[PDB]
């Protein structure tokens, strides 16, 4: 049952190379649950192309008080930790399974 | 580039007068109003045309301008959009045209006459924005048509919109009241010194060095007037928004 | 002047009438205090 | 004497000055809290409204003594 | 009378209903309210207090985001 | 010797050109403050009648000059 | 005596002055907002240009006043 | 003459200007406190009084004197 | 005498300090709305453009009474 | 004459504007700190208070040269 | 009808017969020390009003220097103590306490100038003591340069004591005649609380001084 | 007595005043802008000379009005 | 004559204005900054000091021109 | 006689009042946004160096005029 | 006469306070730039003296050309 | 003359100084009285 702060060790260092240029793309392979009987592989990218849980269906403007340059540095780390975080708990999931 | 010559010298006046007064009194306002109305109605026209659902041919222009002026009547308002767009049009394109005809060759020459005697050689174009009777006159039937549409809507809201508007201690009403009212006389003023003040430029600037002087200075002024006409038809919706809000 | 007598002395009842409104908030406040100074003092008695 | 046309010119001018950047401000402020968030324009036009209005009473004071001066 | 939901990666913490948020954004501390106005912010190392009918938790939230609507 | 009507002029004026803004500047600070905290009207606009009140009163006394140039 | 002159110039400054930054802001709070979210952008833009008309309607004030002393 | 009420004029006007914007930036600064949290209430409220009763001290210097010119 | 000259004076520097202020304003806000979503490019073309329009109208309103006044 | 007279209405009523929008800013900016951060509060009104001497000595030298002139 | 007049008179001089600020002073002095009396003599371990004075007012004072200014404060707490405790009793007694300058058959100059001439003899005396040069430093050295405007911040500062002292004689003199003005027409203050504003505003002038000269200690400290 | 000499002074410092005040913010909202993000660049800048020339524009009408005067 | 003390009274009534705005301006930045970074102290404190010295040189400089004037 | 001297400080104070808060700005400005971020401190210095020279180039037109005011 | 005077007290008084808030401008941009960031404290530096300089340039040709005035 | 009551009010202020003080000490007391017991 893995904290969040494990997967910083990886996590971290991908997107610092990420951002240095060292790295242009992102992905993550995981045994996907699908089933308790089959645990199938699955690709999933981690350079946000449009959030496509439930698209734009909501559509309000925020206000930035750290900015947006700001907002955007500080958010896109975490999501793309807790999308690691979820990938890898879910992988524990089926190897138990 | 040099303009040597033909800075003969600058006169202007607040209006010019025209010829028929005997049979009926008529300033040359009066013959720049029908001048316009009749271009409007030639241009209405030729924009109906067969009106057969005829694409471009020169009425598609007219039928997209009045398209985006009832698009920015509806956004202002719906509640006399259908009503009340015939009255913003009517300022629509005859302030407009009052606004052109100002760069016109001979604008501010035409009928005079002759710098020799000058005599009785009222210049008979005296633009009809720049006349204080024509602003006077649409900023009252604008505030004419507000006051009824709003006692029309809510006759109970016009009034509790100032003398109930706050009943105990102060109310917004009477400064409200009042700001209405200057707002006609400002409408008006704002159509006198309108138009006026780009003829008076057009006359002094291009007095001295009457070469691409005018020419920027005339361009300001078309996109002022042009300005000034969506503003006082927007202004006018607007108006009559706020007493039906 | 009779009138400025009355002035003057309205001048003491509006003090009065500032010190009705104030002077009593001030007490608490001073009691507050006075008695976080005595908590301060019972919790040395009591340690 | 000259002395009723420059107080008109005064009148109207110093009391005309204030109201202009008065309502700059007003509709300022208002344009940025709509933007923000307009679902609150119902009261925030109303708010503008009683705030160009009290601006606009200050604005008529200056223009109404400038026409009383003026006659 | 806003459905405040504190989350985090391990589980969530709250999801109660709550009458007044004292949130420490980064530029200045910030309230929230039960029809606040949108405001979308990052949050600092900090001190975070809810009310409950009066009564304050210092959550001291260590930093994060907080989406209002 | 007419000073008097460039008195009042001046004074109208120049007593009204402050509150303008002052008013101008009260209500965009509320509405930037309705637009993130809306409810807190029977606060806030309490507060924004109190500084408004101060305003105009100041600019009621540059009127009240304006009549003594009157008496 | 060229006082009227006088006044007549002191006027238009004035009511030039006047809403010269009003407007600027004004349309400075536009941009922005329109920046913010270009959706409501038709409103605001609605809304900014009535604002507009009141400080070019002082500014006329002032202006006219300069006309009515000189005739 | 008329110099003196030209005197209480420039005066009423001059300590008129000063502290109607001053008490304007007062409660607009006030107000984007309290609309970005209303729980230090208290506190802003109290330094918004110290700040209008300094701007009020500032109008009473200004316009003190335009009753001692009449005296 | 001069006091014409300086009539022409006041105007073009009093009628050429409000717009010159305010479309500084005006283009700050445009920069800074292309720092901040300049999908917007078009729009604050057309909004800074007619801003401005309105600010040298008032300019050169200043600038023909000015040679009006020099006239 | 009155000219003395006029004088100490300039000397009181100048110096009035700059440090009234002083008093403004200076509680806009404290009050905005404290919000923004409450920890701060003792040390936001030290640097409120010093500026408080700073700008009423700037009145009061203002004041105190306006009854030096008038007697 | 206005009659106010100017109190104006020579610390150096000797004292006029009459010696309204000097009759001022030890009014407010006589209620200090009645005041200390009633609340030293009759003093307990846990007083209510006699100690509250000294808890509210030289405790918070003492902790607002301590604040600002810690271990200097110690040093030139008799001075922001000599402060307080006057100048705004002074003005509460000058502020129509049944006289009002009437039946007669702070705002002293002298008085403001010769507190300032304290305030700046504190400042040649501790201010720069730890340093001793202190006053030499960022004034036409070899950065001299960047610090040519130095001595004349040593200029403002010399300026600033009589700054304090004209603040101190001025508002308290404004409000003296405030209150003739309302006297002459629209007597007992006005619609407005005009005693209570003069009272409070006297109050906030005495705090500003105190704040004042505890800020010019600090600044000379660094 | 010298009035085209304090004309031509008026005009050059009224002319003189508006356009630093402008291109201040004007200059200052682009920097801030492109320290934000270098792309727009060039096209910042070109958005930024236009609007500064307006105001050299009013500039110029200051010097040339002064120089008509003085000779 | 007079006209000395008219022309000490405007000298200090705008001698005094400087760092009253100043001292408005500076002490907002410092506790804003303050806010944001409590942890940076005593070099923001140094740049206040030094500012308030700068600006108050004006003033200084004005009262003592007035005096020098005036005896 | 008189005239030429008043015209020429009234030259150089309107000549002053404009480029003071000009490069006030300007500087706030760059240093704000050369804050941001390093690594365009050439082009903000650039952009600093354009507008020191605007405005100076205002500073200096003031100047010229009333130095040949002074022959 | 005393216009001499009139002009000292116009050249010490006018472009004074334009560089007086000019540099409470600076200091405080200064400040919020290095509370943000501490780290560009040393190039905050250098351009805080340099922008000082300028505008105490504008203001020390305010101050010695009312020196020549007086003479 | 102002400095009549300035050293007439230093004893009364040294006065308060010490109950000031003593109250202060008595938290330490405080402190270290409890931090003793529990120990």
């Amino acid at each position: 049952a893995p904290k969040l702060e494990a997967i910083l060790g990886v996590a971290i260092s991908a997107i610092n190379g990420f951002q240095s240029g060292k790295y242009d793309e992102l992905y993550i392979i995981y045994s996907e649950f699908i089933n308790t009987l089959v645990q199938r592989p699955a690709i999933k990218q981690l350079l946000p192309v449009e959030s496509p849980d439930i698209s734009t269906t909501t559509n309000v403007d925020y206000t930035y008080e750290p900015g947006e340059e700001e907002v955007l540095n500080s958010i896109l780390p975490r999501y793309v930790e807790t999308q690691i975080y979820q990938a890898v708990l879910e992988s524990i999931a089926s190897e138990h399974s | 580039f040099f303009l040597y010559t033909g800075p003969p010298h600058v006169e202007v006046a607040a209006e010019v007068i025209f010829d028929g007064i005997p049979g009926f009194p008529i300033t040359n306002s009066f013959v720049v109003a029908i001048i316009i109305d009749i271009f409007v109605i030639a241009l209405a026209v030729a924009a109906t045309r067969n009106l057969q659902m005829v694409p471009r041919g020169l009425q598609n222009v007219m039928e997209f301008i009045l398209e985006s002026l009832y698009n920015l009547f509806r956004n202002i308002n719906a509640k006399y959009v259908a009503t009340a767009f015939p009255l913003v049009a009517t300022i629509f394109l005859f302030v407009l045209f009052g606004n052109w005809f100002g760069l016109l060759p001979g604008v501010g020459s035409i009928g005079v006459c002759c710098a020799a005697q000058g005599k009785k050689l009222v210049p008979l174009f005296r633009a009809p924005a720049a006349d204080l009777n024509f602003t006077f006159a649409i900023a009252v039937i604008s505030f004419v048509f507000i006051e009824y549409w709003g006692f029309r809507a809510l006759g109970p809201g016009y009034l509790k919109k100032f003398f109930n508007t706050n009943g105990i201690m102060s109310f917004v009403g009477i400064i409200e009241f009042i700001s209405e009212l200057v707002k006609p006389f400002a409408l008006a003023f704002r159509l006198f010194g309108n138009i006026f003040a780009g003829e008076v430029l057009l006359v002094v600037m291009a007095f001295l060095v009457p070469l691409l002087l005018p020419l920027p200075f005339y361009g300001f002024e078309v996109f002022v007037g042009f300005i000034q006409a969506l503003i006082f038809a927007l202004l006018t919706y607007a108006f009559l928004n706020i007493a039906v809000t | 002047t009779l009138f400025i007598a009355q002035l003057i002395n309205f001048l003491l009842l509006i003090f009065i009438l500032r010190a009705l409104l104030y002077r009593p908030v001030m007490n608490l406040l001073n009691e507050r205090t006075r008695r976080i100074e005595e908590s301060v003092r019972d919790a040395e008695k009591v340690r | 004497e000259g002395l009723n046309l420059v107080a008109t010119a005064l009148a109207v001018g110093l009391g005309a000055i204030g109201p202009g950047v008065g309502i700059g401000i007003i509709v300022s402020g208002a344009v940025q809290a709509i933007g923000r968030n307009p679902e609150i324009e119902n009261r925030v036009v109303t708010y503008m409204f009683i705030g160009i209005a009290f601006t606009e009473a200050l604005a008529i004071f200056g223009l109404v003594i400038a026409f009383l001066i003026g006659f | 009378p806003i459905h405040l939901e504190i989350v985090t990666a391990e589980r969530v913490i709250l999801s109660d209903d709550v009458d007044m948020i004292s949130a420490p954004t980064k530029d200045g501390r910030v309230g929230i309210l039960p029809r606040h106005a949108p405001l979308m912010t990052i949050l600092e190392p900090g001190e975070l207090d809810i009310i409950k009918n009066g009564e304050r938790t210092p959550f001291a939230v260590s930093g994060g985001f907080m989406e209002v609507l």
